[PDB]
């Protein structure tokens, strides 16, 4: 069984954030991105010992 | 004495229990009780707080309905933890841009 | 045609 | 690229941290590519980075290797199975013999202190100093190994360690990192109108890919971590610059052979499997089995099948073929019964092992490869071939010395013995020599030496008329002048 | 269990002092290569004796399985054609002696800490020779070592008096043998400290079980060795994964079978089809099945081979009189038509170039890491005698440890001191003495031609001092004791 | 063009090495998955499953050590010399390989460099 996630940000977005913070608005949405399917599947092992 | 593979070597539990793991002796004493030390309980460095009397693996669930621990075993096997993960495929990047107007 | 991920005989006691 | 307190690595991190800052105050500015030659994978990266939360760190780091460390570790595990395999593993052994000599009472690689210094006595530290690194390499018994890993994986990389609480003396042995688990980056950190053209000082961390979810074809024993923040001062490392068209795609000196190694070893594979395949008899009997339901049509063709099939295993331990006595028939007779005048039961042979070869192509992709593995063509008096081969080592050997060099001025700041400053004033020259065979040296030397004595013979008749001695000694003989002078007054005390 | 206390004793000594060292702090485990290794619990020792088979199961588990296999196919391919000629040419290079000469001893020609060390070290080194019974077994050891790609041995302690009680070697049967390591430690993450693994060896316990021969397979127990009590060296040499030790011999893997196998494939290839072939064939039509094979049957009685070879004497069984001129076959034709012929069959025709298998062995040969001088001085020669001065380095080792072992058992040195005077305390030995020969009377003989050459000019452009110490390569003080000797022979 | 040459040697001398064969089946007016069991009881049953391993000196699944003949057979269902297994043309060795050569010299002097290189 499977999962994903999507952020497709805009450009312009992007363009403004580095010229705010220095942030890409990329590479940090990716890391939520992928942290959160991490933060998930530790929390599904989790669950699954304790229920079962 | 239910699986004949090895006794449990870890514990996850409510960041109570190991405050008060952390705040007593653990090996053979009289009694024992004071400011936690034993374990972290701080579970923004870690998740696990460290070892039982250097036999169990402690680690704090973090999100504990109300407060429970979970004591289990993990064998040098894979297959001798009862539960297993078995990924085929994993964090793989997707990537494109929708060609209408060209957003990512 | 699905992969082994191995087998598991039951310990023998001692 | 720390992101972290490092309980371990804090001691060599401030090291880096006060060469960043110098950095930032140099110069080094309006350069659009960053300024890098070889190594460690490059992130651009803004000239604040004020947050550094982990979402960011973790891309900023794995968005310079993801597909680098890939292609890395497959580069890797290729030259281990190339290095592995016959006629590449003894140019490795060659090369390794001649880039690390060792012999019966002699020295080893040495560094070679005959330049101006201060003093004398920091001439002996340094000399001391080299010593404990090999020491601690075991460079005397094992620096083969190291080299051979190196060239072989186009890279070695060592941990050092540190007390930290004595620092001077808290100098401790190498450890030889593990390629594969092995990663590299830098980060460019900087960013203007269209484009950062200013001075980008790197941080040039090293980090591992862990292998952990990742098993080994076998003997995964051991995950090299995640969150690893390791600053450049603390590893010691050489690599060649073999490099691929772009980034930073460092390939090893086996990396040529690649090619023609594959290539030679599925020649060879077609030629074996050509040989053997076909080499016993071969037959397909053919049975008329007509105007029958498969179930009995069966039995008619079983009647041939199983009278017919030959009980002739060859006895591969002892050169017989079992169950064949009497000694030797002298037939292979066969037999059938044929139910009506129709010539549909019968036996039709297949084609065999047919050895037309002659296989001389191998011939040439054995040659072809020993030319893409730098072996010499003499091997399978003074040529222009065993020459190059020798300033090939030379440069290796060059390359392969930062291992030394490394820990050794780490060494010697680390103990107060040469500031800063002072070893990069005078450094310039910390040349180390490496021990060459007295064998080859040898004959190398008398050559020589038989064409000027030749020359000076022939010479001689107006050397005292048309040139003079001193010049047939300067210009034949090759002396220099103070090497004539020595010579001519110990001459003169002998034939007293 | 008990057996081991001594041995267990150095090994706590030692592993104590590891973790009081400040080796300490390491992410990498501090080794080059060596024992396999196995995280641990991270406490000092888990209480029972045999605690480490928690930990030891699942550190050999397929190890063991591996290494029997590539033990056995090591011997195997020993036992083949001109492999087990090369193993013995190296064998027989690397371990010399000669009438009245001496073996691998020990030469303290270094500086050492006392001369009454050097004499009782050299006076037990012999003892080290008598417990592997070098002179006489030497070279089995040594084979051994090249084709399994390592030794170990059981070292004995008496063990009430362990200075005197100190016995033979026993050589451990390979593939029952396992070198293991612990990480004895835990932190934040990614532990660096006190990694000093103890380095301890498991054993099989089992003799009676054996891949062609054996049997009584028993409840089992894997068991005991600390480090200290096993004498142990391996070739560096290792896959690309692991501790999965090469021996010298593995090369041969390949190249030896794809040779072995073609070389099955040409006697085949010859010897099938060597007899005569075809096929004869009764047309029994229009009789009832049961009885159209009598006719069949019949036919083959007259039409029967009955020529069988005699190998025991070069003729054929019962073929009087001396040579028939002829075969006389015959078959009746049911019908006037092409459904009774009798059908000849091809054979192994000659068609070679019977030479691949010469490439084949030629590669097989230099795979097994030969000199071509082998089926003067040259750099292929010397190359291969670098080789077995190497090889002579690493089994070395074997002599070495139970040297240094008996002398701190018997408190005759510090085990320090042993380790500052090794650096070097070498074991040297005895060289072919008739190829050393020729190979000394070469160099001579070109520094004599050299200084020849140079003559006319030694007293002119060249001094005597020079043409001795460039040309004729003398050292100053081989010079100045030469001279010497001429100015007594002149008087 | 002499890497292209080079290919073409080696794709040769790879190429059709191994054994090559077809086995022929008439199996006319047959449900499409009946069809199929004329040719199953041959195409299954007289595979040669063993096979060299590439990777090490040995050959798959050989056991027995090595028949000194490949026995195979196919049933003729009708009346009439009809089933058959034919062969392909193998790897035969046809070089000569001198274009190489050629080839190779020519790009030596287009490399810019002098002839007594080897």
């Amino acid at each position: 069984k499977s999962r994903q996630l999507k952020a497709a940000y805009s450009i312009e977005l992007a363009q403004d954030l580095r010229a705010v913070h220095g942030m890409d608005a990329d590479a940090e949405l990716s890391g939520i991105l992928a942290t959160e399917i991490m933060l998930e599947i530790n929390r599904e092992v989790v669950d699954w010992i304790n229920y079962s | 004495r239910q699986t004949g593979r090895g006794e449990g070597n870890f514990i996850i539990a409510s960041r109570n229990v190991v405050n008060v793991l952390a705040s007593v002796d653990t090996g053979i004493s009289y009694a024992a009780q004071g400011l936690a030390t034993g374990f972290s309980t701080d579970t923004t460095k870690s998740v696990f707080a460290g070892v039982l009397g250097g036999k169990y693996r402690v680690y704090i669930d973090q999100y504990a309905k109300q407060d429970y621990f979970t004591v289990g075993y993990k064998g040098p096997n894979e297959m001798d933890a009862g539960i297993y993960y078995a990924p085929y495929v994993a964090l793989t990047p997707l990537r494109g841009s929708d060609p209408k107007n060209f957003q990512p | 045609g699905p992969a082994v991920m191995g087998m598991v005989r039951r310990a023998i006691p001692n | 690229m720390k992101f972290n307190v490092l309980s371990l690595f804090a001691p060599w991190a401030k090291m880096d941290e006060r060469n960043f800052k110098d950095q930032e105050k140099e110069d080094l500015v309006s350069i659009t590519a960053p300024k890098l030659d070889d190594g460690a994978r490059e992130f651009e990266v803004s000239s604040n980075e004020a947050a550094s939360p982990y979402n960011a760190a973790f891309q900023t780091i794995f968005g310079s290797y993801e597909p680098g460390m890939k292609t890395t570790r497959e580069l890797i595990d290729t030259y281990r199975n190339l290095m592995n395999n016959y006629e590449v593993d003894n140019a490795v052994s060659e090369i390794v013999s001649d880039a690390i000599v060792y012999e019966d009472d002699t020295e080893v690689v040495a560094l070679n202190l005959d330049k101006s210094k201060f003093s004398p006595k920091i001439k002996n530290m340094m000399l001391d100093e080299f010593s404990d690194v090999l020491n601690h390499l075991s460079f005397q018994r094992k620096g083969s190994d190291h080299f051979r890993r190196w060239y072989v994986d186009s890279r070695i990389f060592f941990h050092k360690i540190i007390d930290p609480k004595r620092p001077k003396e808290g100098i401790k042995e190498l450890r030889r990192l593990d390629p594969r688990q092995v990663q590299y980056v830098r980060e460019i950190i900087t960013e203007t109108e269209a484009g950062t053209k200013i001075v980008k000082g790197y941080k040039e961390y090293f980090i591992y890919d862990t292998a952990h979810e990742s098993y080994a074809c076998d003997g995964r024993m051991y995950e090299a971590g995640t969150k690893i923040k390791i600053p450049k001062a603390a590893v010691v490392y050489a690599h060649s610059g073999l490099v691929d068209c772009c980034g930073k795609n460092i390939i090893g000196y086996l990396h040529r052979a690649v090619k023609p190694a594959n290539q030679l070893k599925l020649l060879e594979d077609a030629v074996v499997i050509y040989r053997i395949t076909r080499a016993p008899d071969r037959r397909v009997w053919y049975v008329d089995t007509g105007n029958m339901p498969a179930r009995k049509a069966a039995e008619h063709m079983q009647h041939v099948m199983n009278t017919m099939k030959n009980r002739v295993v060859y006895d591969a331990s002892t050169g017989k073929i079992k169950n064949q006595q009497h000694n030797m028939s002298m037939t292979e007779d066969y037999w059938l019964q044929r139910r009506d005048g129709k010539a549909v039961t019968e036996v039709d042979t297949l084609p065999g092992a047919d050895n037309t070869g002659n296989m001389e192509d191998i011939r040439w992709f054995r040659q072809a490869l020993y030319m893409a593995l730098r072996v010499p063509l003499s091997r399978i008096s003074i040529t222009r071939d065993e020459l190059t081969f020798a300033k090939f080592i030379r440069e290796l050997q060059h390359k392969f010395e930062e291992v030394f060099l490394d820990p050794l001025k780490t060494n010697l700041l680390l103990k107060g013995i040469i500031t800063e400053d002072e070893w990069n004033d005078e450094i310039n020259n910390i040349k180390i020599e490496f021990h060459r065979d007295s064998y080859f040296a040898e004959l190398k030397e008398a050559e020589i030496l038989e064409r000027r004595i030749n020359m000076l013979t022939m010479a001689e008749p107006f050397i005292g008329k048309y040139i003079s001695h001193r010049t047939a000694m300067k210009d034949i003989l090759q002396m220099t002048d103070e090497e004539i002078e020595q010579e001519a007054k110990q001459i003169e005390e002998e034939s007293k």
